[PDB]
């Protein structure tokens, strides 16, 4: 509703400015006409055109001041409209955040996060154990000795670097 | 009586008084220019009425400054309001003046009436509208003078006109009858 | 629901910024007009255009500060919305994992 | 109509509420972030980042 | 001030007190 | 404009840290989802093989 | 209480003792 009134106010201000410009132009023209008439000797036509010129000048000044006033008022009303939209939006945000922070408060949030952390720690333990078992399942297809040898050969070939006992242990076991 | 209501109304009164004194200073500048224009012509007995308007507005701005001061004082010692049940000496002046001036400036500042309410509904010792008006004999006399509804002294008006004329480069012949007495 | 309010807030901030820019432009124009009028000798039109220019300058500064404030508020609300989505998702994840 | 519905008292209270709600949200964000970081500490060792 | 600056820049011509008034008000 | 610039800088840093935290959490949750699918499949395989 | 809360929420305005009376009754 208020947006329509703001539009009408700004339109009226622009109309007043246009009218002031037009009246200034008409004064400039009537000055030419009065010059012509004072050349021809017409005193009465010179009086008429002088009246017209003075009237146009004064009414142009008045229209300009009036348009300035309406411009100030319209700027104020536009500020008020924008701030009303902002205030309405912030009231809606306050309502929504109130509902939420009532439902999801700091106590519940902290407890939920402690639960998240503990659940994913438990999942960390499950993953470790599951991986230990997955590896223990397939140990004859992936011998550690073969992997070590492949890595050593690939390193030595690349020239870079990477950063038996069972018999001694059996002899020790024999004691 | 509600405490947070009083707090919010005090803050609002402070802001409103700031805005009002600002715009009143501006309007006073403009109307002083108008009085200078009036003195440019032969109209003299009319410029005295205009400058009466001006000095009334200036008294009003000073009174609003004092009231803003007192409201901020109460707002700085608000806990001392909530804790005790009877006001101490440090807050007697503020409360008294804010209750006495509320009906005076009720039109300019609306929230001031709510402040007066919260300050009358909180006290019973010589309080309540009737007793609040009866126990109003302890307000700041200066503020009473600033908000005193009386024809200002004529000599003061002549001094105001002399200064405005001297500043705006306009001649002015003060009324000797009052200018000398 | 809150997303709509955030959208309206950001729209209002952008509108305030646009209005500040427009008012600065209008001040720049009114300065030309006051120069012309002071050349022609018109004191009253010069006063009018000076009032317009000063008003446009001050209201442009005010619109700019206002848009900054609304921008801060809208950034805060957008953070809150995103964090609310995140918190809801993590609550759902907690329930499912439980 | 508007200033009757949305007056200075209601506006001031609404803004105090906005400020307090978003301060509470500031606290929630800080705590939530502390926990989010504590959850994933073995993938992001401080020594390696340094 | 803007009018004075614009005039002085154009070279042409166009055709504080509150403190004294406050001191007078103090009487 | 200085206030705006400082605010944008600080809030950009905050958004970046926040996005890093949410990225860590989302990576963890994605790992959990994939491992849950794997665990379900291996439970089904265990039942069928049993 | 409901009216007071609804008023305070709307921001507008509207236009314990038994113990003292019992103490007075005890005389």
């Amino acid at each position: 509703n208020m947006e329509k009134h703001l539009f009408n106010l700004k339109f009226a201000a622009k109309e007043l400015s246009r009218s002031a410009k037009k009246c200034d132009k008409e004064e400039k023209a009537e000055k030419a006409k009065i010059e012509k008439a004072i050349q021809k000797g017409n005193m009465e036509v010179a009086r008429i055109h002088a009246e017209n010129a003075i009237r146009q000048k004064n009414q142009a000044v008045n229209f300009l001041r009036m348009s300035a006033r309406v411009d100030a008022v319209a700027a104020r009303v536009q500020t008020a409209v924008t701030m009303g939209k902002v205030t309405k939006s912030m009231a809606g945000v306050v309502k929504s955040m109130d509902a939420t922070l009532k439902t999801m408060n700091l106590e519940k949030i902290s407890a939920l996060m402690d639960k998240f952390e503990h659940q994913f720690e438990t999942l960390d333990v499950q993953t470790q154990q599951m991986e230990d078992t997955m590896s223990s399942t397939t140990t004859l297809t992936t011998p550690q000795n073969q992997v070590d040898m492949l890595l050593q050969e690939m390193a030595d070939e690349a020239g870079l670097d990477l950063n038996e006992l069972s018999q001694r242990l059996a002899r020790l076991r024999d004691q | 009586f509600k405490a947070e209501r009083l707090r919010v109304n005090l803050r609002l009164v402070i802001n409103r008084l700031k805005l009002l004194e600002k715009k009143k200073t501006e309007l006073a500048q403009k109307a002083r220019k108008e009085i200078a224009d009036y003195l440019a012509a032969g109209k003299d007995e009319r410029a005295r009425i205009r400058v009466e308007h001006i000095i009334r507005e200036d008294y009003l701005v000073e009174a609003m400054e004092i009231l803003e001061l007192y409201c901020d004082l109460l707002l700085a010692r608000f806990g001392l309001i909530q804790s005790m049940k009877e006001l101490d000496s440090g807050l007697a002046e503020s409360v008294s003046t804010l209750i006495w001036a509320a009906p005076r400036l009720q039109s300019e500042v609306a929230e001031l009436k709510i402040v007066a309410d919260q300050l009358c509904a909180k006290y019973s010792k010589e309080y309540g509208k009737l007793c609040r008006t009866n126990q109003i004999g302890t307000v700041n006399d200066r503020l009473m003078h600033k908000l005193s509804v009386e024809a200002p002294p004529k000599i003061l008006v002549e001094r105001y006109l002399i200064e405005i004329a001297k500043n705006y480069n306009v001649p002015y012949e003060p009324d000797s009858v009052v200018m000398a007495e």
